[PDB]
């Protein structure tokens, strides 16, 4: 997260670590007890997702807890086109026990609107290249289809997205994959992609599209 | 080494997936890397996976 701050301790508790080899890749977001949502191309044959976290560390920590999933599905159009439907489901083997710092967030079924601001975080590189200690948070307003067509042609497809890109450079960044944009506290987006540096003057991060996802969502779900 | 045509120079998904590069930086993931091998103009070889090392 790019010229974000420190997220309020467990003030974002849907947000779920994924880690392999002590090392996050991606966060997910926590939308049933058993189920976490996150980007397709953080994909692995089976995760341990950390809930509960601040720092990443899980025995500083009271009421984490570091789960098992063997389960996920990616959305069967992900990458067709390039970088398109950038969605997945994970199903954890056992459903966790809510609490004050695990909790599901529902997902937006309206799109998103043009000028909403919006909160996204995660534990992803910072503005000088370095990893925060603790989660982080900042707000950026979603660009209408028109700037993210321009901006991401031919890249650009419904399934996607834009928000930020102020002259205040706020953005998501790299390990931000698979994390929450929340609009007017629902899961609006997940992280999904950019341009190189993040926080560019002029060009906004790019989301899952989750409200085009809506019937999949909970028929996989329900199943 | 990097292979950048499987790449998109439009946009690079947002996972850590660390790689070196012979530069001395760590690149975020390989995309990347070859996102500053088109924006610096110059070829970058992957010295290894995960972050540099020190010296």
């Amino acid at each position: 997260i790019i010229n974000g701050e420190d997220c309020s301790p467990h003030s974002q508790p849907w947000q779920a670590a994924l880690v392999m080899e002590n090392e996050l890749f991606c966060s997910g977001v926590l939308v049933h007890p058993q189920w976490v949502l996150s980007a397709a191309h953080c994909f692995q044959n089976s995760y341990t997702i950390g809930l509960g976290l601040h720092s990443l560390e899980a025995d500083q920590e009271p009421g984490s807890q570091m789960v098992e999933a063997s389960l996920s599905v990616r959305h069967p159009e992900y990458n067709r086109p390039l970088l398109a439907n950038d969605l997945m489901l994970i199903k954890l083997d056992e459903s966790v026990s809510e609490s004050d710092t695990i909790r599901s967030i529902s997902i937006a079924s309206q799109c998103p609107t043009a000028g909403n601001s919006c909160l996204v975080s995660g534990w992803g590189l910072l503005a000088n290249g370095r990893m925060p200690t603790v989660l982080q948070c900042v707000n950026v307003s979603v660009v209408s289809e028109e700037v993210c067509s321009k901006l991401y042609d031919p890249l650009y497809h419904p399934s996607m997205f834009c928000a930020g890109g102020g002259h205040d450079q706020k953005d998501s960044c790299n390990g931000d994959s698979g994390g929450p944009l929340i609009c007017n506290g629902y899961l609006q987006g997940l992280v999904s992609f950019g341009k190189a540096p993040c926080g560019q003057v002029g060009v906004p991060g790019v989301y899952t599209n989750l409200c085009k996802f809506t019937e999949w969502i909970e028929k996989t779900v329900q199943a | 080494t990097p292979n950048c045509r499987r790449y998109s120079i439009h946009g690079c998904n947002r996972m850590y997936a660390p790689v070196c590069g012979s530069d001395m930086s760590t690149y975020a993931n390989e995309c990347t890397l070859c996102m500053k091998i088109r924006e610096g103009g110059h070829n970058i070889k992957i010295i290894k996976n995960g972050p540099c090392g020190a010296s």
